[PDB]
């Protein structure tokens, strides 16, 4: 149940089975990363789509 | 198994250096934690190194 | 966790520090004639754990200035001049820099 | 009442016999060394620590540490044990690696200036003691990340260098490779090979300027 | 380091004190000495410097 602290409005959502939750950084592909990093990676999405 | 070192006292005179070497009986690898009795009157680096 | 543990006992001595700071000097200045080879006398600050170097600038002022202290002190001379000069008793390393 | 232990209880027949009442006797034996006598109490947590040093003889000495292993620019202590005060220091090869004895002049400070053996010892005037010192470069070996790589017409892949020690100071690499005509990498661990031909094999090999000569060699493949 | 330049000079020269650190020997002998300090931002607050 998700509430806006600037508008004062309740929603609500669902979330995949959290038996936690924090921030983080990203991993170094969604970190922001450079076109001579994918020296190992190809068009054939190796286990990687959602980019 | 029982532990010894070389080395038992030493004199020393404000702004001189020492190094002493850790060497259990056995060849095997062991952790370290270097302790000290008095505060202070000295300075230590890498306590996790023998 | 640890499941076996062993100690090792290593004492260590500390000499005194106290007393190798910058000493103190009874004969501040002493002024002779023109060839006079008064001796020094003087001690440092208990003279304790710890030896000096005897140093002059211009070592000029006589055949052998200041020879190498007996066992800690040394003897002094003169020469046919005059002039201004510094007498530096340093100790061995330690930023301990006297001045007469 | 207490308990009287000694380490390496083999410096004498009986080192250490039940104490009668209280205390016990000591005794010695024929050889040199350094040990630690603990007196223990019976059961609580109270274990002292007495040092004691066979001079082995009247003004003997021997060195605590007798082999050691140092890298280029680190450094070491040494320990001595005399009767006499006076103990001047005397290195063969002295200008390979240096010392300087400190005031109480039982104890010297060494300080590694380049690879090579040396036998450091010192002299007090009746016995004589010795300290083995084999200095090894700041490295042991490189590794990289491909060996069998694959480019095409002015691609340019970047290879990288991970030198085994997590660390090296004063660490530089010129990389290297035979006819530089047909590429040209130097720098850092980052190589970024670049490519002139579309055909002709090549041997990147590295070359680590400190540390061991020991290097690696890669084999392009432009087709 | 910091690097201050005095209002009567016309050079930059490095903060006076800047590492210093009072050690006091055996027996209570005080005595100064300064260390390798390194810092990546300074200010000025309350008559004093950060």
């Amino acid at each position: 149940a998700v509430w806006n602290y600037e508008f004062d409005t309740w929603s609500f959502r669902t979330i995949p089975y959290a038996q936690c939750i924090g921030l983080v950084d990203p991993p170094v592909l969604e970190r922001g990363p450079i076109w001579s990093d994918f020296q190992e990676i190809t068009w054939d999405d190796p286990s990687i789509k959602e980019l | 198994s029982s532990v010894t070192l070389d080395i038992v006292s030493a004199s020393l005179d404000v702004g001189e250096e020492i190094v002493i070497t850790a060497t259990a009986s056995p060849e095997g690898e062991y952790s370290y934690q270097w302790s000290v009795d008095k505060t202070g009157y000295v300075s230590t680096t890498s306590v996790t190194g023998k | 966790v640890a499941t076996v543990t062993k100690k090792a006992s290593a004492s260590i001595k500390i000499y005194p520090v106290v007393s190798q700071i910058v000493p103190k000097e009874s004969t501040i200045s002493m002024n002779f004639n023109q060839t006079k080879n008064l001796e020094v006398s003087l001690l440092p600050a208990d003279a304790n754990n710890t030896n000096l170097i005897w140093e002059v600038s211009n070592s000029s002022y006589g055949s052998i200035t200041v020879d190498p202290s007996d066992s800690k002190l040394a003897t002094l001379t003169s020469f046919e001049k005059e002039g201004n000069l510094v007498v530096t008793i340093s100790t061995a390393n330690e930023s301990v820099v006297a001045q007469i | 009442n207490l308990i009287w232990e000694v380490s390496n209880s083999s410096y004498g027949s009986i080192t250490v016999d039940p104490s009668d009442s209280k205390l016990a006797t000591l005794t010695s034996f024929e050889k040199e060394g350094n040990l630690v006598v603990t007196i223990s109490t019976a059961n609580e947590s109270v274990v002292a620590q007495i040092a004691v040093n066979i001079i082995d003889g009247d003004s003997g000495i021997f060195l605590s540490q007798d082999t050691v292993t140092i890298r280029k620019g680190g450094t070491t202590t040494l320990t001595a044990v005399t009767g006499k005060t006076p103990v001047t220091w005397s290195s063969n090869n002295a200008s390979i690696v240096s010392v300087t004895p400190n005031a109480n002049s039982l104890t010297a400070v060494i300080t590694a200036n380049g690879e090579g053996n040396v036998t450091i010892t010192a002299d007090n005037g009746t016995k004589t003691a010795s300290c083995e010192i084999v200095s090894i470069p700041q490295i042991d070996s490189i590794s990289l990340s491909q060996s069998d790589v694959t480019v095409s017409r002015g691609s340019q892949y970047i290879l990288t260098a991970t030198l085994s020690p997590a660390n090296a100071p004063n660490q530089n690499i010129t990389w290297t490779s035979s006819n530089p005509n047909i590429a040209t990498v130097s720098g850092t661990s980052t190589q970024g090979t670049i490519n002139a031909l579309l055909a002709g094999f090549t041997e990147i090999t590295a070359t680590t300027e400190e540390g061991n000569r020991v290097a690696v060699c890669t084999v392009r493949v432009d087709l | 380091t910091p690097q201050v330049k005095e209002f009567e000079s016309e050079y930059f020269v490095d903060l006076p004190g800047w590492g210093e650190q009072t050690v006091v020997d055996n027996d209570g002998n005080p005595s100064v000495k300064k260390f390798n300090w390194k810092c990546e931002r300074v200010r000025s607050f309350n008559n004093r410097l950060f």
